[PDB]
């Protein structure tokens, strides 16, 4: 399944397209996509940021503004000035949040666990034996939520 | 007399022991928590020292943490004891008969239950 | 962690393992150019003979009055309530005496050690002598421990409360049949293990374990019933 | 921290307080004691002391005495880091800075809460 | 009476902290942290028993 | 939780018996079965057992008339000679 | 848990790391030469010089992963086919959107 | 576990056990949310002691809902509660623990007794008044009955769909030890 | 570590800091919430109102935004199954579903929490702080690698419990009128909070027991480490003093018994539950079956599978002793928290006599 292109506004996006449910690789087995830096330290996912975990802050900022307005309609005997405190303090943490994730594609990406625009020269070949989702898929929505189906 | 493994593990479970065995006063189960602790911390120092592990030497400050934590609580709910009208002695908090205590004679608060 | 090992125990696979037995002869024989002394402390051996009933007996009286003993301790002793003049003989006795405690302990846990003493012998010998021929295993334990906590129910606790002691007898002769008599969590031997013997041919038992194969594949009901597709 | 030495150091201070104690002795030869009424009863500036035993108090700074034991505790576990600052990595700054914003956070949560006064 | 002299002059160390400051600084820093968390949150709690 | 340093911050000295340990059990199959060599080393290592069982025969040996008197030693030739070899510096001359 | 290789293989020293680039880049070349070779078993002394590469910049529980992974890999091959699997799956589905009924009176066993 | 010719056929799952278990707990905390969002709705100081189940005698919705979460509780079929227990029955007949079966019976029984046992109290002389007041009526939240409506179809007809929940904790459980 | 400080090793702990942050951050914030100053040139277009009862709504929609956004770090999350910060936490996929299936129900638990506080308030803003503080670390116990760090864990967990019984409301506004002038002496909030008390006392230092005397045995408290080492010495035959490991497993239950108030040690959980709000009741059987008595399961089934040997007698004595000593009592209680605390033993003693089964 395609996946939209790293290094643009919605390479985000591709952290929902999981081939896989499961959370995490095995020991020995191969990321999806070729490895940038395995041994990734801060700085470096820091550099390996782009417009991919821009747009994922901005995501995070545009549906952060909704969420704390929501947060806030329980909020009651609260003067003007703590009510705007608090919204600025959830809409801050949803950013964070946003950045938290940006980070996490960045680490992702460096790691080869996302798309990076990179691929591997041979690619594993996998005997789909069990198989009960691609004709569902192939008829639904879920099509774009799981890569090579 | 004893191996010192025997005698830190012996007298860990006769903390225990003598914590229910003494009378049910508050104060005196925080001090023999505090006691308890204490022989969990001289143990993980003999066990850390006998086998060179530094992490059982790092429980040497944790099982003081906790400790301070507990005794802190402990503090607080003696101090709670003030508001609620309870006696620190808990024997002394029920109408339950018990041989242990000499003195112990509750009364309904009535003058007299016959009139006439 | 196991319960009456030796007599759970599969004699021709531990021979054939070569594993220790517990059937083995525990047993000291001196020779004739011991001192008195060794011939004396060599019979001590005595005392390892399972098949002597009077020591069997003894032992398991002894059980059972260490149960009795630790019942009293913990459960029995804190739950009746001792007259308080009672109470205070026995610790003006505990001030005059320099072992008081000792004697004190004697006399109350000595209705309790006796019990289980009794309890115990008597328990071995009923299912020693009377039990231990029956073909049905469970039936024979169940019955036997529902008649003998039944009848130590009416005696021991009160003669009305003897339904309650046969109904406790089913349910410990239940539990006793699982896990006492029979090796469950207590497997000394893997499930479908064997041994073999007749000098066959590796060929030859290769061919009969593809023909068990083929019989175990009727063991499926879709491949029985044919209601497989076409892979 | 010490050892037998120490231990028999006790010693000679309790020796050296029973030198002390024989010059009181002595000192004691020189003077004597008349038994009166009010003489080794409770002094109250001049009146007798209406209670003996029941002599309690408030109490009412228990809240600082907890927080005392707990940033006791914090100080000993920040000891050992400051003991070794000298091979300080990243991993080790940051657990020392946070364990002392924590410590600060604590303070500051206490003192919003006019916990650290004295109560009614 | 074995003494390793190479250890001893390759040895820096000048003070006994130094398994202490491994231990919650190093591997069971995971454990200080969740120690001062649990400092903090029994004072909120304390400050709230108060209350 | 194995820290694998000693207490005076050096290296645990079980720590290479636990590094072939640990080694071994990820190499194999069947690790509980294969690495039984490297894992009693490494228990060895840390309950001292068949050192202590060796203690516990060397004391009842001990308890027996068998051994009177051990050879002495001398460093400046780095040798032992029997006890009953006059030489300087014994107990008993 | 004490049985389980994965859970056997995610333990280690403190301070070990794994370099997965080199590792995989290694791994790729070792199976790329053993896939070129294409025997029924893995004889890892056909490619010298990349299985000691493939040793040195893996670890053992890697390895032993990644020859479980090739074992499954090799008898899943020489089993299925994708085309036979994709028609086994669609048949399989459209029996799923029927029912079993008992073989009455059958003929066998 | 069986073996053929140095094969072995497997014909057991390891991990269907934990999937059990999960499920069994879901479903106790799925019926214990249900008995629970009743109280949510209602006054919540008119529930003291085990004869004041009189209280939620009251408009059909609340008096019903609490029955059906007390037999739930109690393992009558085809309530979510029993599929735990015949799940746990079934599973242990398949470990083969005759002994644990009798045992689990006998909870089961006296447990069921314990919870039915209530459903005596619930009989009232007259429709109970346990709802809050709010602006001069009683203050009945539609979330919280909504959320009872939905425990209760998957309380009722949770049997139906019990296949997806029993795939979902196999496949969970089935990463325990690979 | 030394040279390289990988992020792998706290890429999973930058989330629940975040959350922590914004959540303390929110906490602090609200204690001065009333504390607004009025300039000498400040026009105050209404009087201010000084006494405020502010609704926790808010407190509780910021704890489901934020277990929320867990939840979908979780869905995007990507690494390999691997042991982070130096070991002490594992990540793998039956790990990180058990903390997924938590942070799930936490989430429908505050939901329908937030539809029962909007109808009345009897309920404070400390005491869903609490429940915050209890959302966020009571997942990690998964997560945890060894049972040093498990220990801390429910540490900080219990402490959090304590602190959430703590808040809860002690006096109402009623129409009893009738006491006014005449003192009335309630006392479940002192009994709650000195069972909660006596019970952790009693669990941590079983726990801590425990945990040396595991230390010796293997000299590693790692869940993989300590199954390799004691099912070795089952082949190898070194370690047969069954007399330590025996009471190592007696001290490890016996501790999980007084700490989850199992049969036959329930009466101070009978006191509890009858001391306690009927959410603070919902919260706690919430927290107490999905994490607490699944812990122990997977001790029983997954973390300490090679010492079943000695746990499956102990596991069987306790739910025999359990079920001959609760049939009696469950029949001479009459209160309704009483009930509930009892269906939840019957319920814990029935899955204790299943995950027997299960590791048979
Ligand atoms: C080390 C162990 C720990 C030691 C310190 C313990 C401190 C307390 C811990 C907390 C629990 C307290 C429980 C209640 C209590 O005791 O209240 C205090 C109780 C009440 O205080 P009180 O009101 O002031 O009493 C006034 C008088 O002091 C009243 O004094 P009294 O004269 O009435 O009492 C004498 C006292 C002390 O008695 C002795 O010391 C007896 C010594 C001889 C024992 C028998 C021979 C042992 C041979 C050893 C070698 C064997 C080798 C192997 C052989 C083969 C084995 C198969 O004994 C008892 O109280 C009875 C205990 C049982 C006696 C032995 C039974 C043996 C059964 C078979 C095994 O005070 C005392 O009893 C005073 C001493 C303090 C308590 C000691 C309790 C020891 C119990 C264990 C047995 C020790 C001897 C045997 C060791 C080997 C066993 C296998
Ligand atoms: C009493 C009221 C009953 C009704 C209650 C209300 C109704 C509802 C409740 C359920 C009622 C049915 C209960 C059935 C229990 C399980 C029986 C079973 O499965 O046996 C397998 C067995 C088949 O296995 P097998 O390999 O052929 O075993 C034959 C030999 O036992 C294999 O060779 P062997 O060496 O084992 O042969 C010796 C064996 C040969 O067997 C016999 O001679 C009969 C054994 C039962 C005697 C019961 C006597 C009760 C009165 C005293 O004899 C003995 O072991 C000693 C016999 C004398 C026993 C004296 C002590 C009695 C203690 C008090 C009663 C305890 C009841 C425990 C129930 C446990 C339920 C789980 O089937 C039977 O024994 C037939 C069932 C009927 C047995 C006799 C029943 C007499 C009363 C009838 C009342 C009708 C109403
Ligand atoms: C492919 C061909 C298929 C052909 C058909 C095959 C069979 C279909 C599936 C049937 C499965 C039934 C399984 C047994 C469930 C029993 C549970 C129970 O007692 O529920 C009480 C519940 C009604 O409780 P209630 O007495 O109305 O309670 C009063 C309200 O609580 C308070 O009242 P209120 O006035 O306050 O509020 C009213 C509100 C109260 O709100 C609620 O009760 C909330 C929950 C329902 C919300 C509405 C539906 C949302 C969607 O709504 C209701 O009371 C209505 C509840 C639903 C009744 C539906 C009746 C027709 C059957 C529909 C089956 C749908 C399956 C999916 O359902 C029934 O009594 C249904 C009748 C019995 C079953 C259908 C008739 C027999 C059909 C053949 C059965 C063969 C069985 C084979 C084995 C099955 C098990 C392995
Ligand atoms: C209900 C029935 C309960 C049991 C009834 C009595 C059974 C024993 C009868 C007396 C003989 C006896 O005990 O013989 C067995 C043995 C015989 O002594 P023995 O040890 O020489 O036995 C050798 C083996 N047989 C039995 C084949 C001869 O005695 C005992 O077990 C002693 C019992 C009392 C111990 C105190
Ligand atoms: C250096 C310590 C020297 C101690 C000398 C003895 C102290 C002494 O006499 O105490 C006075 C007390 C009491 O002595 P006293 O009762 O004779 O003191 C009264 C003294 N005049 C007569 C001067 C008023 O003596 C004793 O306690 C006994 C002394 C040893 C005999
Ligand atoms: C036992 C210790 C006291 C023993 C006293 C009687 C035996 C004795 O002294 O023998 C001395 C004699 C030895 O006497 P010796 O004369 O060889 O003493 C040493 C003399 N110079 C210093 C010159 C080397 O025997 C022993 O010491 C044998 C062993 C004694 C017990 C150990
Ligand atoms: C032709 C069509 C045209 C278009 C039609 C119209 C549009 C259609 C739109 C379709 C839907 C779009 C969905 C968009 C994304 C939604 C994401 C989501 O909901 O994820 C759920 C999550 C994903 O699961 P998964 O990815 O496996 O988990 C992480 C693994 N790394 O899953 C999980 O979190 C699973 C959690 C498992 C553990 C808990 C659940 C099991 C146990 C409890 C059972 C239930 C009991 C009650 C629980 C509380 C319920 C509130
Ligand atoms: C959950 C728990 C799981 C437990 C699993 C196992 C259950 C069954 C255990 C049975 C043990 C038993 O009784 O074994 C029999 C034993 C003799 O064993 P053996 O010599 O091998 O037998 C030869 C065959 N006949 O014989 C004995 O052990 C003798 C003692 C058995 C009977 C004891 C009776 C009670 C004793 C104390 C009584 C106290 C009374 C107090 C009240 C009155 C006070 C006046
Ligand atoms: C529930 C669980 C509870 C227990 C959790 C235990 C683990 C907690 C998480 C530990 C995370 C450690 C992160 C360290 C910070 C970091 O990496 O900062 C980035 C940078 C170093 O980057 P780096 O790439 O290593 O350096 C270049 C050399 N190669 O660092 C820097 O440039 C600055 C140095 C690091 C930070 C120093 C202290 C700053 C303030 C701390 C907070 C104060 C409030």
């Amino acid at each position: 399944s395609q996946t939209f292109a790293h290094d643009s506004f919605l390479g985000g996006l591709n952290l929902f397209k999981r081939r896989d449910p499961r959370f995490v690789l095995d020991q020995g087995e191969r990321p999806p996509y070729p490895i940038i830096n395995s041994n990734s330290s801060f700085v470096d996912v820091l550099s390996n940021f782009n417009k991919a975990d821009f747009g994922l802050v901005l995501f995070s900022a545009a549906i952060g503004f909704p969420l704390s307005r929501w947060v806030l309609k329980g909020l009651t005997f609260s003067s003007l000035n703590y009510r705007r405190g608090l919204f600025s303090s959830v809409y801050g943490g949803v950013i964070l949040w946003g950045l938290v994730l940006g980070f996490n594609n960045s680490y992702y990406r460096l790691n080869g666990f996302v798309d990076n625009g990179l691929v591997w020269k041979r690619k594993e070949r996998k005997l789909n034996k069990y198989d009960f989702t691609s004709e569902f898929e192939d008829n639904s929505f879920f099509k774009k939520l799981r890569i090579r189906d | 007399m004893l191996t010192w493994i025997s005698f830190w593990s012996l007298i860990f479970w006769l903390i225990l022991i003598i914590l229910v065995l003494k009378p049910k006063n508050f104060i005196s189960i925080l001090f023999m928590s505090e006691l308890t602790w204490l022989a969990l911390y001289c143990l993980s120092l003999l066990f850390g020292a006998i086998y060179c592990d530094i992490t059982l030497l790092s429980i040497s400050f944790f099982i003081l943490g906790v400790a301070g934590l507990e005794f802190s609580f402990g503090i607080l709910i003696a101090i709670l004891y003030k508001n609620l009208n309870e006696s620190l002695n808990t024997d002394l908090n029920n109408n339950n008969n018990n041989q242990n205590i000499f003195d112990k004679n509750f009364k309904t608060p009535l003058e007299k239950i016959n009139w006439q | 962690m196991e319960l009456n090992s030796s007599a759970k125990e599969d004699s021709h696979y531990v021979g054939v393992l070569g594993y220790p037995s517990q059937h083995d002869p525990h047993t000291l024989h001196p020779k004739k150019h011991d001192s008195t002394f060794t011939k004396v402390y060599a019979c001590r051996d005595m005392l390892w003979d399972h098949h002597w009933e009077v020591r069997n007996t003894l032992y398991a009286g002894f059980k059972g009055a260490l149960l009795g003993v630790a019942y009293a301790s913990g459960f029995g002793l804190i739950s009746k309530t001792v007259p308080s003049i009672v109470l205070k003989k026995m610790f003006r006795f505990v001030r005059n005496n320099n072992f008081g405690h000792i004697r004190i302990m004697q006399d109350l846990l000595t209705p309790y050690a006796l019990t289980g003493f009794g309890l115990g012998s008597v328990y071995y010998l009923y299912q020693h002598n009377v039990w231990e021929n029956r073909s049905n295993k469970w039936l024979a334990e169940v019955l036997s421990n529902a008649l003998f906590f039944q009848v130590a129910t009416a005696v021991c606790v009160n003669p009305g409360f003897h339904i309650y002691g046969m109904v406790g007898g089913i349910l410990f002769g239940t539990l006793k049949y699982a896990f006492y008599n029979s090796s469950f969590f207590q497997e000394k031997e893997s499930i479908g293990s064997y041994t073999t013997f007749g000098d066959l041919s590796e060929e030859e038992r290769k061919k009969q374990e593809y023909k068990d194969y083929i019989q175990f594949l009727g063991n499926y009901h879709k491949v029985r019933n044919g209601q497989l597709v076409d892979l | 921290m010490g050892d037998a030495v120490v231990i028999h150091l006790i010693q000679n201070v309790l020796i050296f307080g029973i030198i002390f104690w024989l010059l009181t002795w002595g000192a004691e030869y020189f003077y004597t004691v008349k038994q009166q009424l009010t003489k080794k009863q409770f002094y109250e500036c001049g009146f007798k002391s209406i209670s003996e035993l029941n002599i309690q108090i408030n109490f009412n700074f228990f809240m600082l005495a907890v927080f005392l034991i707990l940033y006791d505790v914090e100080f000993t576990f920040l000891f050992p880091v400051l003991f070794n600052f000298s091979m300080f990595s990243t991993t080790e700054l940051f657990l020392a800075f946070f364990f002392i914003f924590l410590i600060l956070v604590s303070l500051l949560y206490d003192w919003l809460n006019n916990v650290l006064s004295w109560s009614a | 009476i074995y003494d390793d002299y190479y250890e001893g002059f390759n040895n820096s160390i000048m003070n006994d902290f130094t398994p202490l400051t491994l231990s919650y600084y190093s591997i069971n820093s995971a454990e200080f942290i969740i120690i001062g968390l649990l400092l903090l949150l029994g004072s909120v709690a304390c400050v709230n028993l108060y209350k | 939780s194995y820290s694998g340093y000693s207490l005076n911050g050096g290296v645990h000295p079980c720590l290479p018996f636990y590094e072939r340990m640990l080694q071994c059990a990820k190499s194999e199959a069947l690790p509980i079965k294969m690495c039984t060599a490297q894992t009693e080393d490494y228990l060895e290592c840390h309950h001292r057992k068949k050192q202590y069982a060796l203690n516990y025969a060397i004391k009842k040996e001990l308890n027996n008339i068998r051994i009177v008197a051990l050879p002495r030693y001398d460093e400046e030739n780095d040798t032992f000679v029997p006890f009953s070899q006059a030489t300087a510096d014994h107990i008993f001359q | 848990m004490e049985f389980s290789n994965a859970l056997l293989s995610q333990t280690k020293l403190p301070g070990q790391q794994y370099d997965y680039k080199r590792c995989f880049q290694a791994s790729n070349t070792h199976f790329e030469c053993l896939d070129s070779i294409r025997d029924a078993y893995d004889n890892h002394h056909k490619c010298p010089q990349t299985y000691q590469a493939w040793q040195s910049s893996c670890d053992v529980g890697i390895r032993r992963y990644q020859m479980d992974n090739r074992e499954q890999q090799k008898k899943d091959q020489l089993l299925y086919s994708k085309e036979q699997l994709k028609n086994y799956n669609a048949a399989k589905n459209k029996e799923a959107y029927g029912i079993t009924a008992p073989k009455n009176l059958s003929f066998a066993f | 576990m069986s073996i053929f010719s140095n094969i072995w056929i497997n014909n057991d799952l390891n991990s269907y056990g934990l999937s059990i278990l999960l499920l069994n707990i879901i479903n106790y905390l799925i019926v214990f949310m249900l008995i629970l969002s009743v109280i949510l709705l209602t006054n919540l100081s008119k529930f003291k002691s085990l004869n004041q189940f009189k209280e939620f005698n009251s408009y059909n919705f609340i008096l019903y809902s609490l029955i059906f979460s007390l037999l739930s509780m109690a393992g009558i079929p085809p309530l979510l509660g029993f599929t735990g227990k015949f799940l746990a029955i079934l599973y242990s007949s398949f470990k083969s623990q005759y002994l644990l079966i009798l045992f689990m019976t006998i909870l089961n029984i006296f447990g069921m007794y314990f919870y039915i046992q209530n459903l005596r109290f619930v009989v009232k002389k007259n429709k109970s008044s346990i709802l809050n007041y709010k602006n001069y009526y009683v203050n009945i939240n539609y979330s919280i009955t909504l959320n009872i409506i939905l425990l209760n179809f998957f309380n009722f007809f949770g049997i139906l769909f019990l296949s997806d929940l029993i795939i979902i904790l196999n496949y969970i459980s089935s990463y325990i030890y690979i | 570590m030394l040279l390289r400080l990988l992020v792998s090793e706290y890429i999973f702990f930058l989330p629940v800091f975040t959350n922590l942050f914004i959540y303390w951050h929110i906490f602090f914030k609200n204690n001065i919430n009333l504390v607004n100053k009025k300039n000498n040139w400040d026009k105050s277009i209404s009087v201010k109102n000084i006494i405020i009862k502010q609704n926790p709504s808010f407190i509780i929609r910021l704890n489901l935004l934020l277990n929320s956004l867990m939840v979908l770090y979780l869905i995007t999350f990507n690494g390999y199954s691997s042991t982070f910060w130096w070991s002490h936490f594992k990540l793998n996929n039956y790990s990180l579903y058990m903390y997924l299936l938590v942070i799930i129900f936490n989430n429908y638990f505050l939901y329908i929490t937030e539809k029962h506080i909007k109808i009345l308030n009897n309920y404070s803003i400390d005491y869903f702080f609490s429940i915050i503080n209890i959302t966020l670390f009571i997942p990690m116990i998964f997560l945890s690698n060894t049972l040093f760090t498990f220990f801390f864990l429910i540490e900080l967990v219990s402490c959090a419990i304590f602190y959430k019984f703590i808040v809860s409301k002690i006096s109402f506004k009623n129409s009893n009128y009738k006491d006014n002038y005449f003192s009335i002496f309630s006392k479940n909030y002192l009994n709650v909070l000195f069972y909660q008390y006596w019970s952790s006392f009693f669990s941590s230092v079983m726990i801590g027991f425990c945990i040396i005397y595991l230390f010796s045995l293997t000299g590693s408290t790692e869940w993989s480490i300590i199954n390799f080492i004691v099912a070795s010495n089952n082949q190898i035959n070194y370690y047969t003093n069954n007399i330590t490991l025996l009471f190592i497993c007696l001290t490890l239950i016996i501790g999980f018994i007084i700490k989850l108030g199992i049969a036959p040690i329930q009466l101070y959980k009978i006191e509890i539950y009858k001391g306690l709000p009927f959410l603070s009741i919902f919260f706690y059987t919430t927290f107490y079956f999905l994490i607490f008595f699944l812990f122990f399961s997977l001790l029983f089934i997954y973390y300490l599978s090679a010492l079943n040997n000695f746990f499956w007698i102990i596991l069987l004595i306790i739910s025999i002793i359990g079920i001959f000593y609760i049939i009696s009592i469950i029949f001479d209680i009459n209160l309704f928290k009483a009930f509930l605390a009892y269906s939840t033993i019957i319920n814990s003693i029935s899955f204790i006599l299943l995950i027997i089964a299960i590791i048979f």
